[PDB]
């Protein structure tokens, strides 16, 4: 589903610009979403590495 | 039913049948954690006054009826500040004043059975009745001596006008802003400003006083922007308010941040400035063209201050989009830059 996909789009996009990291643990919930409503879909597998990535910058 | 004058109800109630509820209640290892008080029967319960609910800050519901309560002091509901039900029928209660249910968000205001008095301090409640709030018109609320609620005359009755004169124009970052609140009304009790947490974006000088309080916001910075300036005033009646914002320019600002890879690619961006400034990408110099699959893309804005975010947004790029992306952000004050190298795929 595309509205799930921009919605972890901006959730992504606001913990990098905002540094703030809550709004990563909404990216994850409709991250899972996401991927029962297509287990094939490939975005998915960015998605994730994206939530990681910020998430080390974040921390770190 | 219990040996105490009130017993717990629920998993968060107390309901008290006997006198001596107060007492009981401030007995109650967490009472703090009550979400629901029902008391009646009281026999020395003429006032309610501020320190009688202290430390019922999860209350919703509150019942106090049949205990000749007369007098609530305005400030007796300031420690249920989440009280959302309360019905007070059934009591000796004259008057009551605005400030008591001021600030909560009731949905249920229970009067019936009580010896109202009308007269220009039950405006508020009328108010209410014509609004529909509270619970309020299905009571079918009396003056005692008079007629209904309904039709209680108020010609002389009113809450303090206010004006408050502000700045056309915006101002400059530096500058001294005057603003001034002129006030009437009958009875006037008060009147000043409420300044939402200005984190020294001014120094605050206030001067004169009624009817026509004068403030003066100096050295303003960039951060007075979508600040909340209130003036207010109160009588008997009630209270008024007008918040106004002033408008302070400042020079545009812009920071990238590194490219993120998810169903289509970002170069998050934030921006700063007032006016809003205008935005110019550059690839490696040159003016880029925003297409279908290269664009500018902002979050939605918030009220509370003037910074944008955003991304450039990629689908699909190639190694031909690998290179230096410039933020161009310019207003009246000039044009900020920042820079950013960003790799997409690798070259073929
Ligand atoms: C505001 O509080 C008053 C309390 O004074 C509420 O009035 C009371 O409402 C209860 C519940 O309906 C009545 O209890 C009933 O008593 C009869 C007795 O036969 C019983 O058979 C019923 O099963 C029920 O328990 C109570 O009589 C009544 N009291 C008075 C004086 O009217 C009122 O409902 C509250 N208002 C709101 C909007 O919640
Ligand atoms: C009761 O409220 C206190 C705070 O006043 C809180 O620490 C405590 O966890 C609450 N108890 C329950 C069971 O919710
Ligand atoms: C308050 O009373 C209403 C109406 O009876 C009820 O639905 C609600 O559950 C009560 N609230 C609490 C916190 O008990
Ligand atoms: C109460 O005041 C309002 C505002 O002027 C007015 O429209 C209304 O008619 C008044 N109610 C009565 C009963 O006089
Ligand atoms: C205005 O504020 C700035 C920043 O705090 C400060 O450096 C400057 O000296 C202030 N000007 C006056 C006149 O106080
Ligand atoms: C990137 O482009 C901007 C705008 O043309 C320029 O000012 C900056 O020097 C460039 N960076 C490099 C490393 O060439
Ligand atoms: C605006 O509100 C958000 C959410 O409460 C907060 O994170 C942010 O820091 C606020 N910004 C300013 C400038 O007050």
């Amino acid at each position: 589903r595309d509205e799930i996909k921009e919605r972890i789009f901006k959730a992504v996009v606001r913990a990098i610009v905002t540094g703030n990291p809550e709004q990563l643990k909404e990216a994850k919930k409709l991250l899972e979403k996401l991927k029962k409503l297509g287990r094939l879909d490939q975005d998915a597998k960015k998605f994730e590495k994206a939530i990681r990535q910020v998430e080390k910058r974040l921390r770190s | 039913s219990c040996p105490d004058a009130c017993c717990p109800h629920g998993s968060s109630g107390l309901r008290c049948t006997r006198d001596g509820a107060l007492d009981s209640l401030h007995h109650l290892p967490g009472a703090e954690n009550l979400t629901e008080l029902y008391i009646e029967n009281q026999q020395h319960l003429q006032h309610l006054e501020l320190r009688d609910l202290r430390g019922l800050g999860e209350l919703r519901n509150l019942t106090i009826v049949k205990s000749g309560l007369r007098f609530v002091a305005p400030d007796a509901f300031h420690f249920t500040p989440r009280l959302s039900r309360l019905n007070l029928s059934f009591n000796a209660l004259e008057s009551l004043s605005w400030k008591t249910v001021q600030g909560l968000s009731l949905q249920e205001l229970v009067l019936s059975g009580n010896p109202l008095h009308c007269s220009c301090a039950l405006r508020w409640l009328q108010r209410w009745e014509e609004e529909g709030l509270g619970g309020v018109p299905e009571q079918k609320l009396q003056c005692h001596g008079q007629g209904p609620l309904a039709h209680m005359p108020n010609a002389s009755c009113g809450v303090p006008t206010l004006k408050v004169q502000v700045p056309n124009a915006s101002v400059d970052v530096g500058d001294d802003v005057l603003l001034r609140c002129q006030v009437e009304g009958r009875g006037l009790e008060q009147a000043g400003w409420i300044l939402t947490e200005l984190e020294q974006s001014a120094t605050v000088m206030k001067s004169g006083g009624l009817p026509s309080l004068g403030l003066t916001l100096a050295n303003v910075t960039s951060d007075l922007n979508r600040k909340n300036l209130t003036c207010w005033a109160e009588n008997d009646v009630g209270r008024a308010e007008v918040s106004v914002q002033v408008n302070v320019s400042f020079p545009a600002s812009v920071q990238l941040h590194t490219a993120v890879e998810m169903h289509h690619w970002c170069i998050p961006f934030s921006v700063d400035g007032q006016p809003a400034p205008s935005l110019r990408w550059l690839f490696n110099g040159s003016v880029l063209n925003e297409t279908s699959f290269i664009f500018t893309e902002f979050l939605e804005p918030a009220a509370n201050e003037t910074v944008r975010h955003g991304c450039l947004r990629l689908n699909q790029p190639t190694h031909v989009n690998n290179g230096n992306y410039t933020l161009l952000a310019a207003n009246p004050f000039g044009q900020a830059s920042a820079s950013i190298m960003a790799a997409f795929m690798d070259n073929p």
